[PDB]
């Protein structure tokens, strides 16, 4: 070890993210820290809603007798998913609405059940975040060219144990969507927080960014998107305003000189990265500890 | 339309728009996400078979077909084979709250309507999670001998164009928001006519190149 | 034309399960989104080139 | 590893109280808790609990229609919103942590718990 | 449910084959647990599942059964046991403990 | 600590009035040596392993041999020092895996 800088300064984060201890005269990017408690937001149309719920249930009997041992295999295991049945076909949703939910009800201590991802290319849990199928079908027994679950059972510092597996088969579509669960009254068409960054779900786009209220009357639509794909804003389908959104960290430009930072052109009306003088100029604001006393 | 007899103008030999109509209150029909500024090819219903009036036609048109039966006085160019996409036109910042709109399939008609009272509807779905003080609507489907409610959705204070394919499609605003099967006809009973509705054109899908600013 | 060319590669999938990031996430598990976003920082870094 | 609790004293009946409870040193947000109090004197009683995911509540018989429980899984904070109290309550509680990790999706069983904390005192 | 201890309490020596029955007042078959109650102090885990040896505890005690005759004993007591003894049963969401026992100083 | 993986291939053609070559043969004694089958598959737990691929083909111009299937690692290229977090081997399915 020859020497170290700590990456806790604004100078220092550049000088580590540039990956070298000098940094030449310029003008460099840079992105704010994005905050980590994030409010939700969720809009979505009023449709169609019947709801049913994909319950698996797992528990597993520990034969109770003579060996008294505890870090070894269960006896038995039943699987079940809920209004399944083997003789009258593989079970799935027709309803608009669904939700997905494990229950785990070994009574063992020191024990529990899980669900792996296997090669599947969603998770069974994840199932909940708005996503969109055209059919999607479970079943215990195997589904030919679909996805396969691994079941598992766990002892705390122990090695892990297969006890089943699930089968789903999935066409992804827009006829149906998963949801974490019909609410107690709080609804899921219109529940958004201003002016906050935010993680959304905006009639089923996602994403992260600042909710505002708008200015325009576009008529058309009601989801306006940029060129990479992006969600520039929405409508409300009931009065009908406008809303736009944008990323709570645009990226801003530092100026650095001497191996200092002496000034920083920001996005917005503001005092940031510690300098204690902010002048508006004709297409952005500019912030440095400077006097404007200068000729050169 | 309204005025001009152009904004209810007469399409020119093959079906085709003029290249001087402004487009008012036709919308860019879009099926995830619209289009703000820019340039767009798309396959959309513009090439029409033939276009009627309403306003101050003094017909109302009873009921239309895909197929041409039903067909109001359409003025400019006529074909005469079976559309794919029908479209009604509506006025300045009218609204479709004030009455019912029929389908009728091979399986039976099939009833639009919209009210937030409840005693128009009977079986309500339970649409949880709602504002219970404010406007939905509903589809009446018919089994012939037998007939079943359900809840659709919601629909905005203003509406300037509706549109409706063979295969169910149905758009508000250049907008999506249904799909009810194929249907044969369809007929538009609210209340006001003449003024409610303005044009109603049969049309197909055909392959445009499209200016579009500030989603028009 | 080349600024259009650049925002247009956004929309690439390059193979991945989805062509946003935040989707990726929304609809698996870390230790298996990694590999799955890794194809777009490959694709979009090859793009910038 | 580390537990305490909080937020013990003395009320009127049908007053109010939040009790607090914190840990260190283990994943809070997957172990399932159960508030557990005795009476002066008297036996130990379930009176509340809490899965990892913090999807559902399971309250007592007797203490059914005065207290509730939540956490807050962001800080490590785990509480009991207290209302309503008769003349019994006088005890000491505990946030008795249960031994299982859960996965943070699943509600599972409960019922055996390791470790205690410095127990709290509360009285009417 | 309930669960009755007996006796309530008893004074012992250095040495000898201390014994609490807890009738779990029905069968359970095996989810149950036990705790240690030196006075002063917030309950300690002892045993569970009626079997299993809490490894934070030397391992001079003991339990089993089948039924409701679930017992915990000690081999051979050590002068600082003098504690009060709890069980639990797991198996349901609305779990009571006992009323409890002691060994006591002599 | 040091685990044997050995694997047994026995086969015979059906003793009977076909005494057929080209055709299938009949039984198929294959075992996975500490394979008791109901206590999970056989996961090794030491940490070092080796494979073994024994066959008592008795019949001559027979011959036993594994395929690699989709598994990203052969059976008997295991034994190159390649690397696992874990490993489970059963003659039944363990779905999820490679065959
Ligand atoms: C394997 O596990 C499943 C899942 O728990 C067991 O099936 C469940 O058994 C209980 C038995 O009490 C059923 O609950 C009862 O249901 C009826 C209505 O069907 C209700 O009237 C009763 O009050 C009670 O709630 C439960 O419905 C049933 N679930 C399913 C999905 O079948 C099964 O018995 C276990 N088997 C073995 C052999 O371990
Ligand atoms: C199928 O093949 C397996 C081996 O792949 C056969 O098991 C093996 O059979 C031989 C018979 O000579 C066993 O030898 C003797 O076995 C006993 C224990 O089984 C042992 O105490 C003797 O000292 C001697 O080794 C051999 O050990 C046995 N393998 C094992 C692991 O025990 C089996 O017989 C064949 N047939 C069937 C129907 O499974
Ligand atoms: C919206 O999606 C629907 C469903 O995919 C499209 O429907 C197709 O429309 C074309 C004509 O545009 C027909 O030839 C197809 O038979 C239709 N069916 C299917 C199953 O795709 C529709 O085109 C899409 N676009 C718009 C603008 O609505
Ligand atoms: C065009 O559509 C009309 C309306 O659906 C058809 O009219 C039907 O004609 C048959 C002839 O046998 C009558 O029995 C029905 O009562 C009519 N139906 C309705 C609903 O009015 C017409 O035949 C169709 N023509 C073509 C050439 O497709
Ligand atoms: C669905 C709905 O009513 N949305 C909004 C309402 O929340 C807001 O308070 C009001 C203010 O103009 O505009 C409209
Ligand atoms: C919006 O969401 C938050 C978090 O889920 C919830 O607390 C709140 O009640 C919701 N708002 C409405 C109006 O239901
Ligand atoms: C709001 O939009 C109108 C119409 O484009 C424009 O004239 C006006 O300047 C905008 N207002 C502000 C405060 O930006
Ligand atoms: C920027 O902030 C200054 C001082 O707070 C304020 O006077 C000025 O009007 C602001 N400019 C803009 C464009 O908001
Ligand atoms: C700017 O000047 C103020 C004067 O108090 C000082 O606190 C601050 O640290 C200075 N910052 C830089 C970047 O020079
Ligand atoms: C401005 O700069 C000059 C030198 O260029 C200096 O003498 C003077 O004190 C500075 N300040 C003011 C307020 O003039
Ligand atoms: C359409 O066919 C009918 C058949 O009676 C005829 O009256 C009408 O003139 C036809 N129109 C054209 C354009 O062929
Ligand atoms: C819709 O049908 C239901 C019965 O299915 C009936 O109660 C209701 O009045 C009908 N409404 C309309 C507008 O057709
Ligand atoms: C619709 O909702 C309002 C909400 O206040 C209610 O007063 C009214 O009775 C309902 N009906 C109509 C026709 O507005
Ligand atoms: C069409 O609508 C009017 C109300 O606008 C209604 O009275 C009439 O009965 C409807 N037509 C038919 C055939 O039901
Ligand atoms: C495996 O072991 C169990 C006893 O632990 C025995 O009952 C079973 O028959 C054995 N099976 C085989 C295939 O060895």
């Amino acid at each position: 070890i020859a020497n170290i800088i700590y990456c806790n300064s604004v100078i220092n984060r550049l000088r580590c993210d540039q990956l070298s201890f000098d940094v030449p005269d310029g003008f460099y990017s840079t992105s704010p820290i994005q905050p980590v408690e994030l409010p939700v937001s969720i809009v979505s149309l009023p449709v169609y809603h019947k709801h049913t719920f994909i319950v698996l249930y797992v528990n597993f009997e520990h034969r109770r007798g003579p060996g008294k041992c505890y870090n070894c295999r269960p006896a038995v295991i039943n699987i079940t998913l809920a209004n399944f049945n083997e003789t009258k076909g593989p079970l799935c949703v027709d309803t608009s609405h669904f939700t997905t939910q494990f229950v785990d009800n070994v009574k063992l201590a020191r024990w529990s059940a899980s669900i792996n991802t296997g090669n599947c290319p969603f998770s069974f849990g994840k199932v909940n975040n708005f996503v969109k199928f055209g059919s999607v079908c479970f079943s215990l027994k195997d589904i030919p060219g679909g996805c396969a679950m691994p079941i598992m059972a766990n002892l705390v510092n122990s090695k892990s144990h297969n006890i089943g597996s699930l089968y789903v088969s999935w066409s992804d579509g827009d006829v149906i969507t998963g949801v974490p669960k019909p609410v107690e009254g709080v609804s899921s068409f219109m529940n958004v927080t201003l002016n906050k960054c935010t993680k959304y779900n905006i009639y089923d786009v996602s994403g992260v960014g600042v909710i505002r209220i708008s200015n325009d009357t576009f008529l058309n639509g009601i989801t306006y998107t940029s060129t990479s794909g992006n969600l520039l804003g929405f409508k409300d389908v009931t009065n009908g305003t406008i809303y736009s959104i944008t990323p709570c960290n645009p990226p801003d430009q530092l100026v650095v000189y001497q191996q200092a930072v002496v000034g920083a052109m920001l996005s917005e009306n503001f005092t940031s990265y510690g300098f204690s003088n902010v002048v508006e100029m004709p297409k952005f604001f500019y912030a440095s500890n400077g006097t404007y006393n200068c000729t050169d | 339309c309204v005025g001009h007899s152009e904004n209810v103008f007469a399409v020119e030999s093959g079906g085709y728009i003029p290249s001087n109509f402004a487009f008012n209150n036709w919308f860019l029909l879009t099926n995830t996400s619209s289009v703000v500024d820019g340039v767009v090819r798309s396959f959309q219903p513009l090439l029409l078979n033939c276009l009627w009036s309403v306003s101050g036609s003094q017909f109302t048109t009873g009921f239309v077909y895909f197929n041409g039966t039903g067909r109001g006085a359409c003025k400019g160019f006529y074909s005469n084979a079976s559309s794919d996409v029908i479209r009604y036109n509506i006025n300045f910042e009218e609204n479709l709250r004030r009455g019912t709109i029929l389908f009728k399939t091979s399986y039976g008609a099939v009833v639009f309507y919209c009210t937030n009272n409840t005693l128009v509807s009977g079986d309500a779905h339970i649409p949880s999670g709602t504002v219970l003080g404010n406007f939905y609507c509903f589809v009446n489907t018919t089994i012939g001998n037998e007939t079943t409610s359900a809840f659709v959705g919601a629909l905005p204070k203003t509406v300037r164009e509706f549109v409706i394919s063979r295969t169910g499609h149905f758009y508000i605003n250049g907008y999506r928001y249904f799909s009810l099967g194929d249907v044969e006809a369809v007929n538009f009973n609210v209340t006001n006519a003449a003024t409610t509705v303005c044009t109603v054109a049969l049309a197909s899908y055909a392959d445009v190149l499209v200016n579009v600013s500030q989603t028009a | 034309n080349s600024l259009n060319h650049l925002t247009s590669q956004l929309r690439q999938n390059f193979q991945a399960i989805s062509s946003s990031i935040q989707a990726i996430y929304d609809r698996l598990d870390p230790p298996q989104a990694d590999q799955q976003v890794d194809r777009l920082i490959t694709g979009r870094l090859a793009a910038l080139n | 590893v580390q537990l305490v609790e909080s937020g013990g004293g003395l009320v009127q009946p049908g007053g109010s109280l939040r009790l607090s409870c914190a840990a260190s040193g283990f994943t809070f947000s997957s172990y399932a808790m159960s508030w557990v109090r005795q009476a002066p004197g008297k036996g130990l009683e379930w009176v509340s609990a809490i899965i990892g995911s913090g999807s559902n509540t399971y309250y007592a018989d007797s203490v059914k229609g005065r207290f509730t429980i939540s956490r807050d899984n962001a800080k490590n904070t785990l509480y009991l919103q207290m209302n309503s109290l008769r003349a019994e309550d006088t005890a000491v509680y505990y946030c008795a942590k249960d031994t299982t990790p859960r996965p943070l999706y699943s509600s599972g069983w409960y019922g055996s718990f390791d470790y205690w904390g410095q127990g709290t005192p509360v009285s009417v | 449910i309930q669960m009755t201890q007996s006796p309530s309490s008893l004074s012992a020596s250095v040495g000898d084959r201390v014994t609490i029955t807890c009738q779990a007042s029905q069968d359970i078959t095996t989810y149950l647990n036990w705790y240690q109650q030196k006075p002063g102090k917030a309950p300690k885990l002892l045993i569970y599942d009626a079997s299993n040896l809490e490894t934070g505890v030397p391992s001079r005690f003991s339990g089993s059964g089948s039924g409701t005759d679930f017992t915990l004993t000690i081999s051979s007591l050590q002068p600082e046991d003098i504690a009060t003894y709890y069980c639990q049963q797991y198996d349901n969401l609305f779990l009571t403990f006992g009323g409890g026992t002691k060994v006591e100083i002599k």
